[PDB]
RNA sequence: CAGACCUGAGUGUGGCAGGACCACCCGCUAAACUUAAGCAUAUUACUCAGCGGAGGAAAAGAAAACAACCGUGAUUCUCUCAGUCAGCGGCGAGCGAAGAGGGAUUCAACUCGUUGCCGAAUCGGGUCUUAUAUGACCUCGAACUGUGGCACCAUUUUUGU
RNA sequence: UCAUUGCCCAAUCUUUGAACGCAAACGGCGCAUGGGAGAAGCUCUCUCGAGCCAUCCCCGUGCAUGCCACAUUUCUCAGUGUCG
């Protein structure tokens, strides 16, 4: 109970922290160059649900085919109003 | 379209030329391990128009079950009971052999999803399904945008839900009003409504 | 001393090795039989060396004149200014039905080897059909090659050129 | 030409093609903690009547340590940490639940001095 | 809001002597009147098939019933491109958000 | 008996430590409902057993 | 004269899967108690239990329907009909529905395989560009056929070729 | 700059665990690789000393299984399938 020391020991988990978020960041950065793969490991590369981390990717999903493409071009639909 | 010959070729089941075909297949499978993957179908005919469209992800099966009926099973076969679901081949077996056929495809590996799968023999003792299944992980299928529903999360299986036509079939799918009837919402959902509660708001 | 007459297999082995044997065994119907009487030693070669000259090719030459028909043709003032078709066997399952059908290729050559041959079967009999030349010629490898495929499947010639008739 | 030649009626699979795989980046683990160390080997000293009497006469400091610790561990540390070397060590964990170390300290060092050089009574 | 749709006469005995309007169009009608399906869906005008369509009345009725729709035109064009497309009209005319609208003021029942 | 692993070594001297008086400088506090060391472990009553 | 191809191995290489959870779902499967004053049919119940297996809901869903009209127009769901003149049923016990109408909700609808699709697959994977496609190039998945086009409502049927 | 305040993005997270190197009433035991530490040795002869480095120990992380794609534009094979 000169009971300082927790405060001391609570200190050490500040270096601690911080110099893993250095390091952790470090490393993040230099993984990339390519779109994808081992840039990052997978504690680099934080988890997001089953599913979230299924999921269709935006490209392939909107990037649908030109037969609905004239289509669309074709039948939009905006506003028209009627009444009278 | 070459299938067009295909088809009625494909028709001609019943007959030497096909039994020979048959028969090549009937000492191969019977030479043969249970459940194998394919690089083509044997029956693209049918694979083709139940959707086979050669690329990735496009995944083939040939698939063993036995044949036959089955037994209640029943320890010692005995049943207790009142008379009525007994005998030792009783009660008969609702779900489609095609059915489990997919379905144990679908249990047989932790991935794949039954496209759809069609008979391609049957012998005395197997019947020979070839399973289109798919994965839904190729990114070339992932990035293809026409299929790519067949990833989404009903897709955690389906062929045990009963999804197949087929499964659907024993699942009892008609439209026909009379004739469509009770299972249109399923079996149960329906006995669900039919035999509701007095649900009334007032009185 | 050496084990092979007196070995044991795996199977895979096994099963093609007794599915030849099998499939000399049975009493197979002439239609099952129209295959095995292929074309000889040397016409089906002779006819190889013909084949490369109407062989396909390298996906560059037609972009690699694409490129030509682009530049000049498409920018400049001046239409259809490219140069030939190139002349190459007419191939390709589905091609040649409507080939066939349209009963264009002269002649038909029939692989005897071939995954199906339930894909293929009704061929012969479509060409006496269509009473076109039809050949039961031997192997898809060499198909492939001149195609430069790991096997080809069907194949027919429209055409040549007359020097070769 | 040539076909093999057989050891046994039936046949194998040769092993061979084996040759780099090394899968991964692997070794995850960030700014690597190297487990354990010091301040966190040795715990807070056993001081009884028995390390009274032990310390002096092996020369010997019961000292409560990390009783996952392995013996050498120990060892290694200590002589690093406290400019020693050491004569013999019995552990033992207690359901005490630590684990206790005997280290009789070599002639070149003395419990009792060493423990008032960390200042122990 | 409401989208047009027929009005029919619509079953039984029961039912023989009465109308409602009832699911889609007419294809034969919309064709009468004039306008492409697709497009008439894009109008916010049902469409159908299942009306196989039995009798003359229909038509008639309905070309009316569409027209008036259109009579009710607003439709809303798009600047810098030219309304044009359909010509497509006066962009104070309304007013055409709020009221959603019910389809049976263009058109009754 | 004579020898009895490490787990189980673990079991006992948990539950030693919890077989003892509440810390008694926690009790003083402003509102402490605190009846007494509940959980206490005994053996001539409570064998841990097995 | 000469060495493939083809298939099945084994690596390497990148994913995946498991088990959770499991109120509701979706499948699957599947009692007896009970009642009938007995009881076997029946009933319970196509319920319990069991098992598989999903989701945020699921399920369903676009005509080999309904009809018998002066007609109707995916599904769902609701109300309704009708506990019925539909009816099943020791025909008893006990059971027993649909269609329409009103209505909610909805501008909901959709592809491929059999049609000439075709001047080195129009593709895809990889690569590399471009800051993505695209460009580009291989790979080599792919001419046992992926593209595009067309998809028995059309296209104008048909004939205005 | 209070707050065991509040919130929370930021992170840590043993030992387990479907639980997966192997294993298992054992903190057992491995296997590849990295990394650490050090009597002795060695070396530097630095006088000491120091270093350097070995026997020795530890830690990190791979390494379970299935399935799936793939490999330089090919990875290595097999086969009485099969080419002349």
């Amino acid at each position: 109970r000169l009971g300082r020391i927790r405060t001391i020991r609570k200190g050490i988990a500040r270096i601690m922290t911080v110099l893993n978020k250095n390091e952790r960041e470090n490393l993040r950065k230099f993984y990339s160059d390519k779109k994808l793969r081992s840039a990052k490991p997978k504690t680099l590369r934080a988890k997001l649900t089953h599913r979230r981390r299924l999921a269709l990717k935006a490209n392939e999903k909107n990037r649908k085919t030109r037969r609905q493409l004239r289509m669309a071009h074709k039948f939009p639909r905006r506003i028209y109003a009627v009444k009278v | 379209g070459s299938f067009m010959y295909l088809n009625e070729l494909w028709k001609k089941k019943s007959s030497d030329v096909m039994r020979f075909i048959q028969r090549v297949r009937a000492w191969e499978f019977r030479h043969q391990h249970t459940i194998v993957r394919l690089r083509r179908p044997t029956r693209p005919e049918k694979a083709r128009m139940v959707g086979y469209k050669t690329k990735q992800g496009y995944v083939v099966f040939r698939v063993r079950v036995r044949r036959g009926g089955r037994k209640r099973p029943v320890h010692k076969g005995i049943t207790y009971g009142k008379p009525n679901t007994a005998g030792v081949l009783g009660r008969k077996l609702n779900k489609n052999n095609r059915v489990v056929a997919e379905q144990r495809l679908g249990k047989k590996y932790g991935n794949l999803r039954v496209l759809n799968s069609y008979w391609v023999n049957a012998d005395s003792t197997f019947l020979w399904y070839e399973v289109v299944a798919v994965d839904p992980m190729h990114r070339a299928i992932r990035r293809d945008p026409r299929i790519n529903w067949i990833v989404n999360a009903v897709h955690k299986h389906r062929e045990q839900r009963g999804l197949t036509s087929a499964g659907r079939k024993h699942r009892g799918l008609r439209q026909k009003g009379h004739k469509a009837s009770k299972l249109r919402p399923s079996r149960r959902a329906a006995w669900r409504r039919n035999n509701r509660m007095v649900f009334l708001r007032k009185r | 001393r050496d084990l092979s007459r007196f070995m044991r297999w795996p199977t895979f082995v096994t099963m093609q090795r007794k599915k030849r044997v099998l499939q000399r065994r049975l009493k197979v119907p002439p239609a099952l039989n129209q295959f095995t009487k292929v074309l000889d030693r040397s016409s089906r070669n002779e006819l190889l060396k013909l084949v490369k000259k109407y062989a396909p090719e390298t996906r560059k030459a037609r972009r690699d004149r694409l490129t030509k028909v682009a530049e000049e043709k498409k920018k400049n003032p001046k239409g259809t200014v490219s140069t030939k078709a190139p002349l190459c066997v007419v191939s390709g399952l589905q091609e040649v039905t409507r080939t066939i059908e349209k009963k264009t290729a002269r002649l038909v050559l029939i692989a005897n080897n071939v995954d199906p041959i339930e894909l293929v079967l009704w061929m012969p009999t479509l060409c006496r059909a269509n009473k076109i030349p039809y050949a039961i010629v031997k192997d898809k490898a060499r198909l492939g090659d001149a195609i430069g495929r790991k096997t080809a499947t069907c194949v027919a010639f429209t055409d040549v050129n007359a020097e070769d008739q | 030409t040539k076909r093999k030649a057989y050891t046994r009626p039936q046949f194998r699979r040769p092993h061979t093609y084996r040759r780099p795989a090394t899968v991964k980046p692997s070794s995850n683990v960030s700014a690597i903690k190297n487990k354990w160390d010091a301040f966190r080997i040795i715990r807070y000293p056993l001081t009884t009547d028995k390390a009274m009497k032990k310390i002096e006469e092996n020369n010997t400091l019961t000292f409560i340590v990390d009783s996952r610790a392995n013996k050498t561990e120990i060892k290694k540390a200590i002589r690093k940490l406290y400019q020693v070397k050491t004569v013999k060590v019995n552990t033992l964990i207690r359901p005490d639940g630590l684990k206790k170390a005997y280290i009789r300290l070599s002639a070149s060092y003395d419990a009792l001095d060493t423990a008032n050089k960390m200042g122990l009574v | 809001l409401k989208a047009l749709r027929p009005q029919v006469n619509c079953p039984t005995v029961r039912y023989n002597m009465k109308r409602r309007l009832g699911r889609g169009f007419s294809l034969e009608e919309l064709k009468a009147a004039g306008v492409k399906p697709r497009y008439a869906r894009t109008i916010g005008i049902r469409v159908d098939r299942r009306r196989k369509n039995k009798s003359e009345e229909g038509m008639n009725i309905n070309v009316q019933r569409l027209k008036t729709y259109m009579s009710k035109l607003v439709l809303f064009p798009l600047n810098r491109k030219k309304p044009q497309k359909g010509d497509a009209t006066e962009e104070e005319v309304k007013a055409a958000t709020q009221d959603r609208s019910r389809y049976g003021t263009a058109a009754v029942g | 008996g004579r020898f009895k692993p490490l787990a189980i070594k673990k079991k006992y001297a948990k539950k030693l430590k919890q077989n003892r008086p509440v810390p008694y400088w926690i009790r003083l506090r402003t509102g402490n409902r605190i009846k007494w060391n509940e959980k206490r472990r005994h053996w001539r009553r409570t064998k841990l057993h097995y």
